[PDB]
């Protein structure tokens, strides 16, 4: 559905202008109800906490093509130089900045100790702050040619801990999706700062939904002091 | 019924039945008091509060039948021939057709589409430009009056990066008076409403007889003229 269309199913589903009670909408505030349910949908997708659903990120198919439109991939290679980190073989490396979830997660070494071995791809494992300590001399669970440690710190870092020299690092994760704006709003106001209009880049199967979760807040945001 | 038709059954009604007859009326005194019952009747009819039924313009068929003689469709007009102040920065002043007495519809068409203006209140006002937003919904627009000089001047607010084409109004035509008969005059040419000449009933011949009953009952209330008449028969003036 377009934004046009958008628009109108909510008029529609609002009964807007009929002759029984009802509620009509500003395009802004159509907008901004698209845009929450939007993102609370995929949210609740993502953790599985759904009911109506009950899948996770990859669970079934119906998933797979509901939010196939956020998974970004990413490479880096630049290793910020100052952070104070909880080991000497620690390297940082900045986070896209519009990551919402990181789903896939691996890195590539160049170190000549692993002879024969060099430019193996290593599994980051995301680690607990708990298990560091006991993990930093684990042979099967720490860092080794095979599996890399990495640990969330401020300013949208990761802190990989290897064993090894880290070259590489690739990621693949959820993106933030554009928000549901269905006019250019005027100065001062956006969603998400943006201010012109922005179509869903999901696909049309969750649109339908998306919009009977948006009427259901509306609803609410106008009856929840009656 | 025609000028004549009414000044005859006005006598008829008035004096040429009643026992202890009163003094005939002059055909000025006529006119006046057909041109005040029309305008009052006209009045009466539009507020459904206005008159017994409780029935306003388009509340039953005999109520769109009487305005549908009156009813005008016009355009107004882009006050952009001299600078003025207008209240909201973003607002594009217009000017209303001369001879409005009543605004029913208003429509704007936009690149972006037919827009139904929507005349909003003062209070209206305030709460709405409260908002975040401060834009009218989807298919609408909104409007207040602006400073008005020999007619109404118009300020339509329209969303953002839209550009009005035309301005059409459905309102309902002034009445024009109903005058007997030639008032020139060699002693003073007298008029109604800036008209000496015979000008007729230019509403639906549905309401002629209420307007003749009208003008009588004006007749007798000023030919009793204590306080409690003219008290009493003005609350219809509205």
């Amino acid at each position: 559905m377009t934004n046009k269309e958008f628009s109108d199913g909510f008029s529609t589903l609002l009964n807007s202008f009929g002759i029984t009670p009802n509620i009509t909408l500003d395009e802004y505030e159509k907008s901004t109800f698209l845009t929450n349910a939007q993102e609370q949908l995929i949210i609740d997708i993502y953790s599985g906490r759904n009911i109506i659903y009950g899948k996770s990120f990859e669970q079934t198919e119906e998933i797979r093509r509901y939010l196939s439109n956020l998974v970004e991939t990413y490479e880096t290679s630049t290793k910020v130089t100052g952070k104070l980190g909880l080991s000497k073989d620690s390297v940082f490396f900045e986070i896209p900045q519009d990551t919402w979830f990181i789903t896939y997660e691996v890195a590539f070494l160049k170190d000549s100790r692993l002879g024969c071995l060099d430019g193996i791809e290593a599994s980051v494992v995301p680690l607990p702050q708990d298990d560091l300590y006991r993990a930093k001399d684990n042979p099967f669970r720490g860092p080794s040619k095979d599996r890399v440690l990495r640990l969330d710190i401020k300013s949208d870092l990761a802190e990989l801990i290897s064993k090894y020299n880290v070259d590489k690092y690739l990621m693949r994760y959820i993106s933030q999706p554009t928000p549901i704006i269905l006019v250019d709003l005027p100065d001062g106001l956006s969603i998400n700062g943006v201010s012109t209009e922005s179509e869903c880049e999901l696909n049309p199967v969750v649109h339908r939904a998306i919009l009977e979760r948006a009427v259901q807040l509306a609803i609410i945001s106008k009856t929840q002091l009656t | 019924m025609n000028v004549n038709e009414f000044s005859n059954e006005f006598d008829v009604l008035y004096n040429n039945i009643m026992s202890n007859a009163a003094p005939g009326l002059n055909e000025y005194e006529k006119s006046v008091l057909l041109t005040k019952a029309q305008e009052e009747i006209v009045k009466n009819y539009f507020e459904p509060a206005g008159n017994k039924y409780g029935k306003g313009l388009d509340d039953s068929p005999k109520r769109q039948i009487d305005f549908s003689e009156l009813i005008k469709v016009g355009e107004g007009v882009l006050n952009t021939s001299a600078p003025t102040i207008t209240f909201d920065k973003r607002a594009k002043v217009y000017d209303l057709p001369a001879d409005l007495f009543l605004v029913i519809n208003e429509a704007v068409d936009t690149n972006a589409g037919t827009k139904q203006i929507v005349p909003i209140s003062y209070s209206d006002y305030t709460r709405l430009m409260s908002r975040p937003y401060k834009e009218p919904v989807k298919y609408q627009a909104w409007r207040i009056i602006t400073t008005s000089i020999n007619n109404i001047s118009v300020e339509l607010i329209v969303n953002s990066n839209e550009t009005i084409t035309d301005y059409k109004v459905r309102y309902i035509r002034r009445p024009a008076p109903i005058i007997t008969t030639n008032l020139s005059s060699e002693y003073g040419d007298v008029t109604i409403n800036g008209v000496s000449t015979v000008s007729e009933c230019e509403l639906n011949p549905i309401i002629h007889s209420e307007i003749l009953q009208r003008a009588v009952e004006l007749a007798k209330a000023a030919y009793q003229g204590d306080l409690q008449a003219s008290v009493e028969l003005g609350q219809r003036s509205e």
